[PDB]
DNA sequence: CAGTCCCTGTTCGGGCGCCG
DNA sequence: GGTCGGCGCCCGAACAGGGACTG
């Protein structure tokens, strides 16, 4: 008996037309049971070939947890419909989130099953189930109210959730909570103890309301990862010629770099193996480069009409960098993420979980997902991305070859 | 009009477009004798009804042969009309394959009848399926009729009619769950381990339930006894294989024939193992007419007879085993070719099949092992929905050799090494540290974009050194040219300093295969070294030797 | 500076097979 | 014959995006 909450996309474009991909077993049989179960609450109903649009789903399992749960790509419907999230009922962002000494995330997608969907828009949240080896044909469904994973589910739910969180954050005005799809935000510089307690707290109070999760970030403790320069004491031919190459590509970020004292290091055609002894000149003009290196580039500042980019480098053994940008060489912030899971056996699963990280962190800075720039082929990563995905959002992305250049981010 | 048990699905045209108006094609006298026959046979079961000239619409028909019969099938030439109408999300994602069956204890298949004529169209879209039949006169006006079924040749056929079987079956599949049917179109296979008795019962009470719907399952196309005749395979109790194939035996082979040659081949290769279409698919390149009659080169000729020699012996497939693992095996049939087969026992395959996509002008053995992984676990989840084992023919330590070394992320599940030449390897190493006691090359190459013309050598730390004039030449084939030089004048051990990106982008993806001549000649030299160490200098900054010989090659 | 040229990779249009 | 839909393969042509040098 609510009222429906008028949607429509963008001006000239269609809605989403993109083929489901093959499912494994394992999701396929999670996703029926979930479906017939919704379908029975009455939350999605069966639809025909009459609808032309459909968009991809599949099940994941977050980090240590054992219930399936949907999930739907629609980062085409969302790129389809940007003007309602942005721009009539946008979401701020608090800047005091990043600076909490502990955040939690809140899975609250079960409460936008509450409210139903406006009947003209129902046509664009279509998808089918596969079946496995094609037994059946596609068993297709559509949504009838607020879709998980859609960008105009938190947007239209706002006004009801600001209800429901005004008599917790009056009791705690210290408390920062945002808001981002289907995810809940709660940061605090409370004890880790009473942190959690706290936790609980909000939890009950949005049981009674008719709503689950827990995932522990700190944000404070959240480092940069330099461009770092080596301290040998015995400079080879080879060493110097690194050192250049790094120092001119470096050149590009912090105009301050100089490479003239040390190129006249490298005037005769020596041998590689050859140790070079530095000049006066040279061994200055090394350390004031490690200076700049220090300051903070100029003119470096969040532009919020701007969209985030990442580029992710593998480093080997472990190791992943990664930049985060919006203006070539003006990073916002750069990093090193080591010994995640899969290392020293799965170049995916790092992969997977290195953009999973990089994404809550840019929700947690600037409250939007960027597009990645992965290091891997087209073809690998659509085959197993999904099998280590355990988030409910999904970035953008694209994929790269840029061969080594020199080691720009790491040492 | 009596009204159609199946509920109908309502269809639009795109908004701002009208019916379709087009003219009738002339038709030959033995094509209006069936289609009158036909027309006026579906006039009297409720399937077309007349229209008078207030349906200013109209839309040309004919009619072709069916395969091994008399009769004649009706077809509408829609192109006008489906180009208006509306679009549709086909529900057929893909076709079932036997290797994804499970043995059942009772097997039943069977066929329904004039399927797109059991099901009805919607009410309102009835007025755009207008057409005319032309008479035995030029001079007749001729009798204009409009669907009230599925017109066959119409896009919204196929797709309505899958939706809503699936409909009818949901209510028996929902009180019989433990009955397998796999539902392609008019095609039902059903399946059980019900013991034989209550088998035949559950038929009878699905060919009772499609009734209650107006789908006749005539005994006829009814099916009780193996071999079963399914999706073109022949299904046994134990095994399964597919229909006879027959390859043309033509003597003048024009461009056509070997795209009906080659099709048949690779849909033999799904069981039939080592098929090659390689030195055959080598010929419809840069071709123009598809009937430019092309004679077979001698190593197609080869390839054909191989191809018939494997036809000749009988094949057979297996079911998928679900309390088995699943396992798949790759070999490297040859230079840009690979086969694989699905299995779960030993020699009992449930499917072969082969990869020989060549990606990129430069590539190795490992890429396309990695690429053919992918192409099989793709594969293998659309048909039994999970990852098979791999046996693969590159050692273990070849594979974590590459993939950490490798700058893009990459991986292969879980598999293990078989030893089966010809072996997957690396065909050469760049050291990551340069050599000690090795000359050092400082290389560089440039050229001229209008002239054409350009230089390209070396110099190094023992005085040694090389330039060489090129005609018609670019300048990424200079600094290709330079490293050249450098490893062919240079001992076991060398050390190679250069300027350009792309030609260290090249040769750190350790190719062992390219389309380029020159990358070829660098990769042969490359394979004769013991160690190389190669290195990047920004240019123009006064680097060494690389400034010295940048002035060297600079015209 | 902005324009090419050189190179490489992707996407699509069009032939066949197979099924219905 | 010159219907429709699905999936697969092979090819070429058009598209497209980055790097070095010139303008």
């Amino acid at each position: 008996p609510i009222e429906t909450v008028p949607v429509k996309l963008k001006p000239g474009m269609d809605g989403p037309k993109v083929k489901q991909w093959p499912l494994t077993e394992e999701k396929i049989k999670a996703l029926v049971e979930i479906c017939t179960e919704m379908e029975k609450e009455g939350k999605i109903s069966k639809i025909g070939p009459e609808n032309p649009y459909n968009t991809p789903v599949f099940a994941i399992k977050k980090k240590d947890s054992t219930k399936w749960r949907k999930l739907v790509d629609f980062r085409e419907l969302n790129k389809r419909t940007q003007d309602f999230w942005e721009v009539q009922l946008g979401i701020p962002h608090p800047a005091g989130l990043k600076k909490k000494k502990s955040v939690t995330v809140l899975d609250v997608g079960d409460a936008y099953f509450s409210v139903p969907l406006d009947e003209d828009f129902r046509k664009y949240t279509a998808f089918t189930i596969p079946s496995i080896n094609n037994e059946t044909p596609g068993i297709r469904y559509q949504y009838n109210v607020l879709p998980q994973g859609w960008k105009g589910s938190p947007a239209i739910f706002q006004s009801s959730m600001t209800k429901i969180l005004e008599p917790f954050k009056k009791q705690n005005p210290d408390i920062v909570i945002y808001q981002y799809m289907d995810d809940l935000y709660v940061g605090s510089d409370l004890e880790i103890g009473q942190h959690r307690t706290k936790i609980e707290e909000l939890r009950q109070h949005l049981l009674r309301w008719g709503l689950w999760m827990g995932y522990e970030l700190h944000p404070d403790k959240w480092t940069v990862q330099p461009i770092v320069l080596p301290e040998k004491d015995s400079w080879t031919v080879n060493d110097i010629q690194k050192l250049v190459g790094k120092l001119n590509w470096a050149s590009q970020i912090y105009p301050g770099i100089k490479v003239r004292q040390l190129s006249k290091l490298l005037r005769g055609t020596k041998a590689l193996t050859e140790v070079i002894p530095l000049t006066e000149e040279a061994e200055l003009e090394l350390a004031e480069n490690r200076e700049i290196l220090k300051e903070p580039v100029h003119g470096v500042y969040y532009d919020p009409s701007k969209d985030l980019i990442a580029e992710i480098q593998k480093q080997g053994q472990g190791q992943w960098t990664y930049q985060i940008y919006q203006e070539p060489f003006k990073n916002l912030k750069t990093g090193k993420y080591a010994r995640m899971r899969g290392a020293h056996t799965n170049d995916v699963k790092q992969l997977t979980e290195a953009v999973q990280k990089i994404t809550t962190e840019s929700i947690v800075i600037w409250g939007k997902t960027p597009k990645f720039k992965l290091p891997i082929q087209k073809e690998t990563w659509e085959t197993w991305w999904t099998e280590y995905w355990q988030a409910t959002w999904i970035p953008e992305w694209e994929f790269v070859n840029t061969p080594p250049l020199v080691k720009l981010w790491y040492q | 009009v009596p009204i159609s048990p199946i509920e109908t699905v309502p269809v639009k045209l795109k908004p701002g477009m009208d019916g379709p108006k087009v003219k009738q094609w002339p038709l030959t006298e033995e094509k209006i004798k069936a289609l009158v026959e036909i027309c006026t046979e579906m006039e009297k079961e409720g399937k077309i009804s007349k229209i008078g000239p207030e349906n200013p619409y109209n839309t040309p028909v004919f009619a072709i042969k069916k395969k091994d019969s008399t009769k004649w099938r009706k077809l509408v030439d829609f192109r006008e009309l489906n180009k208006r109408t509306q679009d549709f999300w086909e529900v057929q994602l893909g076709i079932p394959h036997p290797a994804g069956l499970k043995k059942k204890k009772s097997v039943t298949v069977l066929d329904v009848g004039d399927a797109y004529f059991s099901v009805p169209l919607d009410e309102d879209f009835r007025k755009y399926t207008a057409f005319t039949i032309p008479s035995i006169n030029n001079e007749t006006p001729g009798i204009r009729y409009q669907y009230n079924v599925l017109p066959q040749g119409w896009k919204g056929s196929p797709a309505i009619f899958q939706s809503s079987m699936t409909k009818i079956l949901e209510p028996f599949k929902k009180q019989n769950p433990d009955i397998v049917i796999y539902q392609y179109m008019d095609d039902l296979y059903v399946g059980s381990d019900l013991e034989i008795g209550q088998h035949r019962t559950k038929i009878e009470e699905l060919r009772q339930h499609l009734l209650r719907w107006g789908l006749t399952t005539p005994d006829k196309k009814h099916q009780k006894e193996p071999p079963f005749l399914w999706m073109g395979y022949e299904l046994h109790p134990d095994k399964w294989t597919v229909q006879p194939i027959v390859l043309p035996e033509k003597d003048s082979w024009t461009v056509n024939d070997i795209c009906k040659l080659v099709g048949k081949l690779n849909w033999a290769s799904q069981i039939y193992p080592g098929i090659k279409v390689r030195q055959l698919s080598k010929l419809l390149r840069g071709t123009k007419a598809l009937t430019e009659v092309i004679p077979l080169t001698e190593e197609a000729e080869l390839e054909l007879a191989e191809n018939r020699e494997i036809l000749k012996e009988p094949v057979h497939g297996v079911y998928y085993d679900p309390s088995k693992d699943l396992i798949a095996e790759i070999q490297k049939q040859g230079q840009g070719q690979w086969t694989y087969q699905i299995y779960q026992e030993p020699f009992k395959n449930l499917k072969t099949g082969k990869y020989a996509r060549m990606r990129g002008a430069h590539t190795n053995d490992v890429k396309q092992l990695t690429e053919a992984v992918q192409k099989i676990t793709t594969e293998s989840i659309v048909i039994w929905g999970k990852t098979p084992k791999f046996k693969l023919p590159i050692q273990k330590e070849t594979w974590e050799t590459w993939w950490t070394e490798y700058w893009q992320a990459t991986w292969i599940p879980e598999w293990e090494f078989v030893n089966t030449p010809p072996l997957v390897k690396l065909w050469y190493q760049l050291e990551k540290e340069p050599i000690v006691g090795a000359e050092t090359f400082y290389v560089d190459g440039a050229a001229n974009r209008e002239t054409k013309l350009g230089k390209a050598g070396y110099v190094t730390n023992k005085g040694r050194q090389k330039v060489v004039p090129l005609t018609n030449t670019t300048n990424q084939k200079t600094e290709l040219q330079a490293i050249y030089l450098a490893l062919q004048d240079s001992g076991l051990e060398v050390n190679i300093v250069t300027n350009s990106q792309y030609a260290l982008g090249i040769i750190q993806a350790q190719p062992d295969k390219s389309e380029s001549e020159l990358v070829n000649q660098i990769i042969e030299q490359l394979i004769k070294k013991e160690k190389v160490y190669l290195a990047w200098v920004p240019a123009h900054k006064g680097i060494g030797g690389n400034e010295q010989v940048d002035k060297l090659v600079s015209a």
